[PDB]
């Protein structure tokens, strides 16, 4: 076509959303990690992450407002991941990075998996 | 705005 | 802090959000122009939409499923610019400016109408 | 990814 485009368009609705996380505005599930729980909004929880893509494309999960993951998932880990979907920033840290690839690789996060991979490598 |  | 950061996350976070546009995924309101439909995210309209913010944050507006537009909002204006809130593309043509500035400002997309009005002023 |  012969549209134009706003460069900063994407960022500054992933920066609205964040804020609407923020105020608990329109939050419409409850992601339970190890007893700490997390409020997100499903769309944005799907657009990042294949695990989540996959729970609420399912006919029936589609509709819970409670996901309880796996007991071997890591609450800072997943708090990370969260914080990545909603920013695009990652605090990937020494004392972190295995709970976080084992949280992406779970999650089906592929460039954070990636990522955590290359900056293991570089330390070996 | 740019021509994408 | 000492985050690192995906260049491209917040245009895969949109692309997902658009791609669950298109097959109706997760759509909770359907906006009325002129007995014409258009069925989308909530949030995504808070986050593009100073008029949509507004209203789903009121108490009472936040949990309807049906939104009417002013009668005088052109349903292909409202189209161009719900397909920009999802892809950042703005299709802006001599036939359609008018109708889209109009829409904009009604919406409060402030960098759209800042678009519209340049390209107006370039022809005059 | 950069550093931000
Ligand atoms: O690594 C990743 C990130 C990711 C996001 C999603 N999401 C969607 N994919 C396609 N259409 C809509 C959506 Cl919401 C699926 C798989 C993966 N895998
Ligand atoms: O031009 C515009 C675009 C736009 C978006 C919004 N959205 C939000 N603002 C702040 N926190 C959360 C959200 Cl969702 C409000 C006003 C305007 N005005
Ligand atoms: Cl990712
Ligand atoms: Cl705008």
């Amino acid at each position: 076509d012969s549209c134009i485009q706003f460069t900063r368009h994407a960022s500054d609705v992933l920066l609205n959303l964040n804020r609407l996380r923020s105020r608990d505005i329109l939050t419409d599930v409850v992601i339970v990690v190890s007893r700490e729980q997390f409020r997100a909004h499903k769309t944005v929880l799907m657009a990042c992450s294949g695990l989540f893509y996959s729970i609420f494309t399912d006919q029936l999960k589609c509709n819970l407002s409670v996901i309880n993951l796996d007991p071997e998932i890591n609450p800072e880990g997943f708090c990370i991941l969260l914080d990545f979907m909603y920013t695009s920033r990652l605090n990937l840290r020494e004392g972190n990075i295995m709970a976080v690839m084992a949280t992406a690789m779970y999650l089906q996060m592929e460039h954070v998996v990636d990522t955590c991979r290359k900056f293991i490598k570089a330390s070996e | 705005w740019v021509i994408p």
